[PDB]
RNA sequence: UUUAUCAUAAAAUAUAACUUAUAGUUUAUGCAUUUUAACACAGAAUAAAUGUUAUUAAUUUGAUAAAGUGCUGAUAGAUUUAUAUGAUUACAGUGCGUUAAUUUUUCGGAAUUAUAUAAUGGCAUAAUUAUCAUUGAUUUUUGUGUUUAUUAUAUGCACUUGUAUGAUUAACAAUGCGAAAGAUUCAGGAUACCUUCGGGACCCGUCUUGAAACACGGACCAAGGAG
RNA sequence: AGCUGGUUCCUUCCGAAGUUUCCCUCAGGAUAGCUGGUGCAUUUUAAUAAAUAAUCUUAUCUGGUAAAGCGAA
RNA sequence: UGUUACGUGCCCAAAUUAACAACUCAUGCAGAUACCAUGAAAGGCGUUGGUUGCUUAAAACAGCAGGACGGUGAUCAUGGAAGUCGAAAUCCGCUAAGGAGUGUGUAACAACUCACCUGCCGAAGCAACUAGCCCUUAAAAUGGAUGGCGCUUAAGUUGUAU
RNA sequence: AUGUCGGCUCUUCCUAUCAUUGUGAAGCAAAAUUCACCAAGCGUUGGAUUGUUCACCCAUGCAAGGGAACGUGAGCUGGGU
RNA sequence: AACGCCUCUAAGGUCGUAUCCGUGCUGGACUGCAAUGAUAAAUAAGGGGCAAUUUGCAUUGUAUGGCUUCUAAACCAUUUAAAGUUUAUAAUUUACUUUAUAAACGACAAUGGAUGUGAUGCCAAUGUAAUUUGUAACAUAGUAAAUUGGGAGGAUCUUCGAUCACCUGAUGCCGCGCUAGUUACAUAUAAAAGCAUUAUUUAAUACAAUGACAAAGCCUAGAAUCAAUUGUAAACGACUUUU
């Protein structure tokens, strides 16, 4: 045992199939190999036993009360924080991300693309002096070395 | 295959001379109102003479599960028919559903022993309170303090990208 | 390359199955997708080595009589054993499949400017995916030099040698990544036009 | 819970913009109280616009009868029955290669060594969102693995 | 059934340190360095962080369940390998024409003459850190000792193997190279 | 079932004094700390954790049935000789000349309410007739009273690119073009035949149960040639 | 020659039988049955039913198979 | 133009189902849709689910350790049998318990065995049945056929949902 | 009008394996043989008589296994039929 | 291990046939493919070749309304279903290898198109286009155009192995380009008649290949087969020898 996901009483479960879906989840009961009873109040989805095979479980395990009707499941759940911490989780920040990667009518789209290109000239325009490679050079120079040291200081120069 | 469970009555004719012809109830899986009707006379058959259509439907009410968030066992008892070998069994399922219990029966004594819908029976239903269940398998799901491994996953085919460059990385950690 | 998306997929035999992987590929030389598919000796199919063994030298007993050079060619290759799991799911019979088979390539041991060339996991072909726990299987070239296939020897050194190539180009192509992400990383926020697109994008990349 | 999906439908309309209803949240999201009503889908592929990417990979047949007054059509970013739906009225063309001319002035004057053959897309072929389409002319089927190409006109809103 | 847990602990001593990386547990102890491969099963180390490792079955039926007790007793093997080491004793019956072994260090082979006086040389492959040492006071006994288990016992037998007596009596000629111990060569006390 | 709530059993899941261990580490073979899907319903207690009885929540949940309630997309078709020797009729909108009142836009107008007649449902009452059983309901028929709603009639004439008129495709528009003879340009086509793609196509005549047959005649073609 | 082979344009519509009987019959006929055509008489089964034909049901008959029986012939 | 029967990895129109639960891993026709192009009788501590009967906390079940005798070669078969080629039979005693004996076999004696009860094991397991798939049975002849490729959490087999 | 049987000649396969290989059984001590397995890769013959397959004998060799394409008449022979 | 045990088996693992399959032996993919040589025709001629070329011009594909594209860098090295992708500190290595501590994407949802992962594109274009934009300033980040020599390296059916790199040194000076940000000045396309603009549905241009009329810019000067001939060869072709 490193630890790989337990299907545990209460590790979360963010369940893929529903009308819940992408509603995060806490395992009240563990039901059958199959299924778990399933209770997520504060994203909303009400109490419903479903299926270990809609559900795939979450790296967040906080002490449950295990069999917790649904008013003690709404009170353990705000003690824990629970949501706050959901939210900084960042693979559900991006998975709010597909959320928005629909459409950004695309008006959107093109700002990306104009603009990327400011950041793709800087790069090549930033490139090539480490030890690594080699790294170099002693030009041959008026212009080169004064582009170099156009990176560092950036006076008096060129040429 | 659909298992909704069914009370269906049925009291052999009607004469003015001759009263009032006992009433028997049965439940009965079926997905179907007429599937209830049917298997009900052929139970009914075999304490009680009654024949369709000396026979008298009677009423087909469909009844209410009355705990299907309630986490119950169930033992059912049940009989099948074998090539030359028809025996009798009792299993035990751990279902939301008297309706999901048969559902998973069928599908599990459909497999096993090759087990025919035509060829199974059913016998009898009680919920298991406490103990009274023989089950292996079941009273493994009764045990304080109930924690389990998640085992393995399932892998979404691929994607939403047919082409999956990001390498689906059965690792998960 | 030019395509209905890309005329060139280079396509990773490891860790796929033989059958899973012909099948997918058949429909995409007929969608037109023109597929390159490397490594086949590390193509993998299920059923034990032993099992394996025995089916294949069922074919080489086909032998046809009369002059047996019109008779069955019972393809030792990794790559050609792949190749006759394609061609008998495409009709090949016809000229539709001529053409079908003229899109598909096929290499054991990734050659040519296949290697620089990014080797796409097919996820249905993939053996690990779909197979399951503690089923033994049998590797295609294991299988393939058993049943007479002299270069097992031959591509495991030319696979050895690319490796090593692959391996300096791996190496350069890190240490060049790191330094690709300082460079936007520092001129980011020293004034705003690096700051203006990633977090009006702000999604997660 | 029948009920329940009638109050939650109602609130997609609402975000539309417009007729103003009903809002019952629905997420877009940061959302203040809501991860509540769902993460799209997705089932993808592209192209889009001029033209979704699109093969003629196929003619509508019975197991062994050609029928190719209707085609299948694969529309590359359609995964979906309801992906493929957006595309079912949209006008095709092929455009093709042709060592000789023919046809001089009506619109254009076309060197016709370029050729098109002119469609519109109409109903759901396909459980994985391919389509069926009418050509004015039919494809010939030597164009198969083909790019065919549907441009965006008709949409509807 | 998928018997979702079963659970076995191998005891370590103190004098033997056992780390996992993957399936590959690498042991150093006294008598020196054990490396076997588990990487075939699939089954998971825990260090309950004592010397003792618990390996661990989840969510596998009967066949499985069998296969990680295999293991335990195998690290306890590289373990009890590491301090005791492993011997195993061969007797050489002859009723009359002396089976007579040569060779050894270690870098042997290991040249059977005159059995059953046949001319026939037969040379049975000596297996690496496996050594084989002839018996001093015991009267014919061939010695095959090695830390893995395994490697060793598998060359004793076959040496068994061929010594197989054709065509004549095995019966009667009881003639061959049997093992007739399995032992351990140092530990416990003295 | 479930929410929300009450009592009892009761905390059999978890929380909770405290008791114990391995072990990183610490202290000096053992300890102390802490971590441990390694301990003990372990004490009182708590969340009624589950069960049971009660009460419920925008009353849930499942199922089924029902309303042209309102509405969008796409697909194919659209004989239209409507006087060959047969219909074009019906309705609706709009204007005309009864009024009032309230309201909305706040301009042009629009709605609802204020009549008589007939029908229908709903209330009460009465009789019959059939029926489930009579506590009470339901049915078919009829009459009467009250009030209310709904619907139809009392809404004619003129005009109308209004709806249909029972196969109701055209408003509207663009483009090619009939450009004298001459003749451009467009559309459409498995003529012969070529090409390119898919699919299908085994040899006819015949006797025969059945013929592509490893059944029989017929190389090929013309002309004579038999109910 | 009761046998074998062949029989010469098309389309439309309907559309068989290898069974019965007798025959030196049994590689064939006649004959009945099935088939078409030609029509005829009346349509409440007809031209702008209180008359049936034949299938259910019902009512009313028949039967020695399946099963059963042999401590019933 | 629309929709079905039969099907749906691809060949070959069509979900490698955006469903599901089992069963099966097949070295020489694993298996793969009625008719149908074959498979049994009989076996299996392979695997899988059933049924019934057990031992037992006064410590059981496997597995070691340990007794397995005496009244009495009780005795008849003597060809030789004290327990044991065979048998009429068959009860006491000592007892914690030991059959005038389950076998190994010396031709006999004898030495081994198991029942029976124990030391350890102190909580699991054992027997007889039922029937699925697989395996055995199940071997034939030009090279070869679920129609093919190929398929092993199936594209098989059973059942179930679109 | 589908060229009888044998024998001559010539083919390939199959096993249900007699020999040979590698093996497991044995009331196999040796020798020897019998049984069974993977296996048809490789042998399985020379004659007397019969038209004869079949049969019956003789001789050697560790061993003289059995079948399928009624094989094989524009290949023979035409001996039996 | 199942069956505390025990056992060749369940998992994992070893040896093992006149078998099988290679090695080997035999045909040699008719043209499947590689290597290499000469590469003509001879001058009153020109011919071919590098032509990958370069020009008028032509053909054809690309993108087809700049571009409404595209990509031979590129998520390992694996036993594999607890199997596993990594970072950093302390060691360790040729190897994301090896060791201990702490974490981490705990086959989740994520992720699977793009981080376009040497941060592409559809940018350059401050009017982004079936015209190209041209021309001014500010301050920050900051860009570079050319040539030659030498030393070592790479190539598995691959678009030029008498080819293409990398590094290091030297030479000078065309200053040819400048980009992004903010801001100035001016303007052609665009007003494509059309109110129904898709319909017969384009091409200036861009990139890639191919062409060749007369002409132009470089290089180089074969053989095969038949006749005659051998016998190692053979029915005849053919094979092998020949001048």
């Amino acid at each position: 045992m490193p630890f790989e996901r337990f299907v545990q009483t209460g590790r979360i479960a963010k369940a893929s199939a529903g009308p819940l879906k992408g509603r995060l989840v806490a395992i009240v009961d563990v039901i059958d190999q199959n299924r778990v009873l399933v209770d997520g109040p504060l994203t909303g989805v009400p109490r419903q036993e479903y299926r270990l095979n809609n559900l795939h479980l979450t790296k967040y395990r906080i002490k449950f009360p295990y069999t917790a009707p649904t008013r003690i499941v709404r009170k353990a759940w705000t003690e824990s924080d629970l949501k706050a911490q959901w939210k900084v989780s960042p693979w559900s920040v991006k998975a709010q991300n597909i959320c928005k990667r629909s459409s950004l009518n695309d008006f959107d789209r093109f700002k990306l693309r104009y603009a990327k290109r400011q950041r793709n000239k800087l790069l090549t325009i930033a490139f090539n002096t480490l030890k690594k490679r080699t790294k170099a050079d002693g030009t041959p120079r008026v212009l080169k070395k004064d582009r170099r040291e156009r990176l560092r200081a950036e006076k008096a120069k060129g040429g | 295959g659909l298992l909704k469970e069914y009370e269906v009555v049925g009291r052999k004719l009607p004469s003015e001379k001759e009263p009032q012809t006992p009433l028997y109830k049965m439940r009965i899986f079926a997905p179907d109102n007429i599937v209830a009707k049917s298997r009900f006379w052929y139970f009914l058959r075999q304490l009680k003479k009654f024949k369709k259509t000396t026979g008298e439907i009677v009423s087909i009410k469909q009844v209410y599960e009355t705990s299907p968030v309630k986490i119950k066992n169930f033992g059912i008892w049940l009989r099948y028919d074998s090539r030359s070998g028809t025996h009798n069994m009792y299993r035990e399922y751990r279902d939301l559903t008297v309706g999901g219990a048969v559902t998973q029966c069928y599908r599990d004594m459909g497999a096993r022993h090759r087990a025919r819908a035509h060829s199974i029976q059913i016998i009898k239903v009680d919920s298991i309170p406490a103990a009274k269940t023989r089950r292996v398998h079941v009273k493994q799901f009764h045990d304080s303090k109930i924690k389990f491994p998640l085992v393995q996953r399932v892998h979404h085919k691929g994607n939403r990208k047919l082409f999956s460059f990001r390498k689906p990385r059965t690792y998960f950690q | 390359m030019t395509g209905l998306t890309n005329r060139t997929v280079v396509i990773d035999g490891r860790g796929h199955l033989l059958g899973r992987l012909a099948s997918v590929v058949a429909k995409y030389l007929l969608q037109g997708g023109k597929v390159a598919v490397v490594r086949c000796e590390e193509l993998n199919l299920s059923g034990h080595f032993y099992r394996n063994k025995i089916k294949f030298l069922a074919y080489l007993r086909k032998r046809c009589n009369v002059n047996p050079a019109r008779g069955p060619f019972h393809f030792r290759a990794p790559s050609r054993i792949f190749y006759k799991a394609v061609r008998g799911m495409i009709p090949h019979k016809t000229k539709r499949g001529q053409a079908a088979l003229a899109r598909l390539r096929v290499f054991d041991g990734i050659p040519s400017p296949y290697d620089k060339r990014r080797r796409v996991v097919v996820p249905i072909a993939m053996r690990v995916l779909t197979l399951r726990s503690d089923r033994k299987y049998c590797q295609v070239g294991r299988l393939s030099h058993e049943v007479g296939w002299h270069y097992q020897d031959v591509i495991k050194s030319l696979e050895r040698k690319r490796k090593a190539k692959l391996r300096v180009t791996l190496k350069h192509n890190r240490e060049l990544k790191k330094l690709t992400v300082k460079a936007r990383e520092n001129i980011a926020k020293a004034a705003e036009p690096f700051n203006k697109i990633i977090k009006s994008y702000g999604y997660e990349v | 819970m029948a009920d329940t999906q009638a109050k939650s439908t109602t609130a997609p309309k609402a975000a539309k913009a417009q007729k103003a209803p009903k809002a019952v949240k629905a997420p877009k999201a940061e959302k203040p109280a809501a991860s509540e009503a769902k993460v799209s889908a997705k089932k993808y592929k592209r192209h889009g616009r001029l033209f979704a990417k699109a093969v003629f990979t196929g003619y509508k047949r019975g197991l062994r009868n050609q029928h190719e007054n209707q085609a299948i059509l694969k529309i590359e970013g359609a995964r979906r029955k309801e992906h493929g739906s957006f595309y079912v009225g949209k006008r095709c063309v092929y455009v093709y290669k042709a060592e000789t001319k023919k046809c001089v002035p009506q619109h254009p004057e076309r060197k016709t060594r370029v050729r098109a053959v002119w469609g519109k897309v109409t109903r759901i072929h396909g459980n994985t969102g391919a389509v069926r389409a009418r050509f004015n002319r039919n494809l010939p089927g030597h164009a198969m693995g083909h790019r065919i190409r549907i441009m965006l006109y008709p949409s509807r809103i | 059934m998928r018997t979702i847990n079963s659970n076995q602990c191998v005891k370590i001593p103190k004098d033997i340190k056992a780390s996992v990386k993957a399936r590959v547990v690498t042991i150093t102890g006294t008598r020196g360095t054990l490396k076997r491969s588990f990487k075939h099963l699939a089954l998971d180390m825990y260090m309950p962080d004592k010397r003792t490792l618990k390996v661990e079955k989840w969510f596998g039926t009967k066949k499985e369940l069998a296969a990680v007790r295999t293991v335990c007793s195998h690290i306890e093997n590289m373990i009890k390998g590491v301090t005791f080491g492993f011997q195993y004793k061969m007797r050489a019956v002859y009723a009359h024409f002396p089976i007579n072994c040569v060779t050894s260090e270690n870098n042997t082979v290991i040249e059977i003459r005159n059995f059953l006086g046949e001319k026939y040389i037969r040379r049975v492959e000596m297996a690496p850190g496996v050594t084989v040492v002839n018996s001093t006071a015991q009267k014919d006994e061939l010695i095959v000792e090695g830390n893995d288990i395994e490697s060793v016992s598998g060359s004793a037998a076959l040496i068994q193997q061929s010594t197989t007596v054709k065509n004549k009596d095995i019966r009667k000629f009881l003639d061959g190279l049997y093992v007739s111990e399995k032992t351990t060569v140092v530990k416990l006390e003295s």
